RNA sequence: AAUUCCUUGUCGGGUAAGUUCCGACCUGCACGAAUGGCGUAAUGAUGGCCAGGCUGUCUCCACCCGAGACUCAGUGAAAU
RNA sequence: GCUCGCCGGAAGACCAAGGGUUCCUGUCCAACGUUAAUCGGGGCAGGGUGAGUCGACCCCUAAGGCGAGGCCGAAAGGCGUAGUCGAUGGGAAACAGGUUAAUAUUCCUGUACUUGGUGUUACUGCGAAGGGGGGACGGAGAAGGCUAUGUUGGCCGGGCGACGGUUGUCCCGGUUUAAGCGUGUAGGCUGGUUUUCCAGGCAAAUCCGGAAAAUCAAGGCUGAGGCGUGAUGACGAGGCACUACGGUGCUGAAGCAACAAAUGCCCUGCUUCCAGGAAAAGCCUCUAAGCAUCAGGUAACAUCAAAUCGUACCCCAAACCGACACAGGUGGUCAGGUAGAGAAUACCAAGGCGCUUGAGAGAACUCGGGUGAAGGAACUAGGCAAAAUGGUGCCGUAACUUCGGGAGAAGGCACGCUGAUAUGUAGGUGAGGUCCCUCGCGGAUGGAGCUGAAAUCAGUCGAAGAUACCAGCUGGCUGCAACUGUUUAUUAAAAACACAGCACUGUGCAAACACGAAAGUGGACGUAUACGGUGUGACGCCUGCCCGGUGCCGGAAGGUUAAU
RNA sequence: AGGACCGAACCGACUAAUGUUGAAAAAUUAGCGGAUGACUUGUGGCUGGGGGUGAAAGGCCAAUCAAACCGGGAGAUAGCU
RNA sequence: UUUUUU
RNA sequence: GGGGAUUGAAAAUCCCC
RNA sequence: GAGGGCGCUUACCACUUUGUGAUUCAUGACUGGGGUGAAGUCGUAACAAGGUAACCGUAGGGGAACCUGCGGUUGGAUCA
């Protein structure tokens, strides 16, 4: 059946993209978390 | 004139058309458009803000002169149109200087007929004219509120508003609402009844016209749950409410009406 | 009676026999006018009831055609 | 490699989204693969995507998003002006063939098109973030024209039968060709041109609009397809050669017509209806500030340019979302033959496949089927499930009824093949010839050839001719609900929600109401024949009494009563 | 002409059997409703948690919804086992 | 307002 | 209900229980 | 052999059968009214100016006769 995971890098890429996190108080306070980590992967990109 | 539908199929049985064949057929006076894009009844913060608003045809715009200036210049209608954003219906009109415009459409109407607004005009059916000049007892469209902004009573399919006194400066109104209302006089206003009034007639008869209109289904608030409005429940149907808003907000007669600021202009309210 | 406890109410009809059905009464435990009343052609994967056709639904099973079950080889679980 | 079988509006083939090297070749098999594996969408190498014209970038805007200044707001920030982004929509251009192990509208052959820069040569008023036009728009329905496509014949090459017959009214196949360029048709729309004048188009205009006359009847847009050309070629059965038996060279026949024919196209049309149907740019033109030998503008020819990114492969799936090589999910495009009403269905073509454990046996039992003596609802909570009906034409069809309906009620008769009327009819298509002509993609007259139901009569085979697949069971009483609709994704589809209709009630516009401590914004670019609230819930006949209590409206004289 | 009739596509989900360590964390098979409309569907946009959205079922809001998920207060508290 | 049968 | 008035006599009606 | 009979076959058609309708008689729980019945109950509408003149048509209401509404008639009494 109709699972709900329905890809599309357009949408990704708005939703949770790495502009779409810089583009707020709150979203760059993720990067800063994440990179506060180590995470390797800050966003998702190419 | 309006028409019954025979019942060659339920949901046309009761429908009952108001065919005009005096208007026109077909697109509209082009330069006179506009965008329109629907809302859903929906705030600038996304919200629904007002309920039962979505879906429902296209809808062009027409531009519509309210103000009616063009002092002395007269006009000629050419044509009497459609408009969907209102029951009223339209008059394409012509001017001898050369420029068309949208007027709203008297109960005489009729393309051929000559029209023509500022101090002098004659008092003549679907004439604008400021109050001071227009015998007390005389009928009238659209009327403006302040001088010069554009006339807002009696926009409606069937509506007018008589002057049934002038004394000082300013004009006191009968409303269609009842309510008797003063007026500054020097405010436009265009002479005759509204157009149409065969409006009140017209039957829908099936779910879908309404749908089709803009109109999505309303919930009564005794068909949900005590959580969703201040009604509903009660294991088959019940009450025992105080018909209220569902916002606890009490109804059947609170009025809500407050001003005071404008006071002054309701002579006397409708009852 | 989507309302009726007593209740399978009583008479009528239907059946060889009918706590359901339909028709009536009305003694309405505890109907009733937009908490709408009472009708209503048509519509309904809607509830109840009857009749024709039809049949393994059943008296009462039987035979047959295939996929597993069974033996061989390879792989190889689970609940507990 | 020879058979057999399955899908064939897919189980084929293309694109997108998504994946992201899975593509090709080698080579290897531990592990991955429900077995083995030598094979793989596994491992390891190596190879592989070539564009002015396909796509994106790009110009242009939608919803909506961001937003200098700005308004708001304890802080954070919220909202918005100019603007600036945003495609799912608008905007210049390339077709056919051939080629690789794997790329091609990208390479090669052939043959085109677009718009810019420079030049030269003639001809000339050109010029805006602006004005006007255009772009630029719904649904339903109805034919006409046509193509794609197919059938038959003609044509060409090949054939003369494993078993009686088969040199003819016999068998098999092939019978294909693009853009572009030329013509401008079927057919759709609209009268043309000239001069004068103006309170409109934020400025102006030679544009549009409005008004005056004058003067011609034929004038201009638009347009499938056909015909020609492109093609002197490409393609093409089959040959003849080499073969490292995979294939590589060279060669090449006919290459037409009649009929049928779309859900494609003319048709962004037409007729008609109401619910009345994006924006902006390109584009045509108008002028403004401007340049007035210039510069720009038009035309033909020559030349330069046309970047960058994408381009393998999977695609209704073993490569995507489903933990798996999972019977699930997944948007668009194509649409052959016989029979059909058909995109149903059954058999086939092209193409793709037999579902990655097999071999035997031929118990109970379970699953999925087939037939069934007599009986025929006895079954069971209930006819659940089975069984039965099942096309078309014609005759025929009750109560009730809101006069549509109920009806497909019910119930009957006919249904194959052959012959005849008629070696193939009514119909359809329509070529010669003849004439006419404002001259041809013309008209008329012509009926050859092609194609073709339906009926009746007569005959005939079987048990049976809507002979399979497909394909309503029908009827009588009654509850509820008017009706189509909506619903508890996943135990409830209904008598629940909804609903057109009715009623009460609020709202006079800076509306009531709602979102928001605001600004802002929905209501609404609406304005009481409108908008909210609540209740009822088609239609028919109607809707009684009660205002004590509770809520609500109106009312102040007095009594009581807050801050102060 | 029609929320018209029959019926594929397509949208739904009325009955039954199978499945129920399934092929499947809601399907398959046979029948079933709708099927020019209150139809269906691609892409993109908006609405956010006592908030949305809801032809209202307390339904739906990433396999859960009588108040989502993630992190923190946090070793909440637990006269209970 | 009523005033039994013949 | 009883009593009287009033009726031809009832009922109604008035006065005394 | 000709002819004929039997048989077989075709037509017409009596029984008979299916479907669905028309009509008519009897019949029916229950139910509406009508008619009849020496002295029941309740009021007393009409007949007289019947104590609100009556009646007809018609519509709502009411234990009942009847009441009320609107037009018409006089087949109405009083010097109104
Ligand atoms: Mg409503
Ligand atoms: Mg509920
Ligand atoms: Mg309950
Ligand atoms: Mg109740
Ligand atoms: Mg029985
Ligand atoms: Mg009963
Ligand atoms: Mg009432
Ligand atoms: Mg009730
Ligand atoms: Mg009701
Ligand atoms: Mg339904
Ligand atoms: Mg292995
Ligand atoms: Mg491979
Ligand atoms: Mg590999
Ligand atoms: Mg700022
Ligand atoms: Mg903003
Ligand atoms: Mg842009
Ligand atoms: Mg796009
Ligand atoms: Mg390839
Ligand atoms: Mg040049
Ligand atoms: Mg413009
Ligand atoms: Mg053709
Ligand atoms: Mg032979
Ligand atoms: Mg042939
Ligand atoms: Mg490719
Ligand atoms: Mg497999
Ligand atoms: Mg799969
Ligand atoms: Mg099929
Ligand atoms: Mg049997
Ligand atoms: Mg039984
Ligand atoms: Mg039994
Ligand atoms: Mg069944
Ligand atoms: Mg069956
Ligand atoms: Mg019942
Ligand atoms: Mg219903
Ligand atoms: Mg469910
Ligand atoms: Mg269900
Ligand atoms: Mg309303
Ligand atoms: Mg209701
Ligand atoms: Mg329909
Ligand atoms: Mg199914
Ligand atoms: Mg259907
Ligand atoms: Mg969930
Ligand atoms: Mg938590
Ligand atoms: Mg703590
Ligand atoms: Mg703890
Ligand atoms: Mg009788
Ligand atoms: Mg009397
Ligand atoms: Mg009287
Ligand atoms: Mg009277």
């Amino acid at each position: 059946m109709k699972r709900t995971f329905q890809p599309s890098v357009l949408k990704r890429n708005r939703s949770h993209g790495f502009r779409a996190r810089m583009a707020t108080k709150n979203g760059r306070q993720v990067l800063a978390r994440r990179r506060a980590k180590g995470r390797a992967r800050l966003t998702v990109s190419k | 004139a309006v028409v019954k539908c025979k019942p060659t199929s339920p949901g046309r049985r009761h429908v009952v058309k108001v065919v005009n064949p005096e208007l026109h057929k077909g697109k509209p006076f082009a330069p006179l458009l506009e965008k329109n894009s629907k809302s859903g009844g929906r705030n600038n913060n996304g919200r629904i803000t007002t309920r039962h608003i979505g879906g429902g045809h296209k809808q062009a715009y027409r531009i519509v002169d309210f103000k009616r200036n063009k002092d002395g210049i007269p006009a000629v209608v050419e044509r009497l149109e459609y408009d969907p954003n209102r029951s009223a219906n339209i008059a394409l009109v012509l001017y001898k200087d050369g420029e068309r415009r949208y007027i709203l459409a008297p109960k005489g109407l009729k393309a051929g007929d000559q029209i023509q607004s500022g101090v002098d005009a004659a008092i003549k059916p679907g004439n604008t004219l400021p109050m001071r000049n227009i015998p007390v007892g005389s009928t009238v469209h659209n009327v403006e509120m302040k001088p010069g902004k554009g006339g807002q009573l009696a926009r409606s399919a069937g509506t007018y508003v008589q002057i049934v006194a002038r004394d000082g400066a300013y004009v006191t109104l009968r409303l269609r609402s009842g309510e008797m209302r003063k007026v500054e006089a020097d405010c436009r206003a265009t002479l005759g009844e509204v157009g149409n009034a065969e409006h009140m007639l017209r039957v829908l008869g099936k779910a879908g016209a309404a749908r089709w209109r803009g109109v999505r289904p309303t919930v009564r608030g005794t068909a949900m749950n005590p959580v969703d409005h201040p009604h509903g429940g009660g294991e088959g149907r019940n009450f025992g409410k105080h018909p209220v808003t569902p916002w606890g907000v009490q109804t059947k007669g609170k009025k809500t009406r407050s001003n005071k600021r404008t006071d002054k202009f309701i002579v006397r309210r409708r009852s």
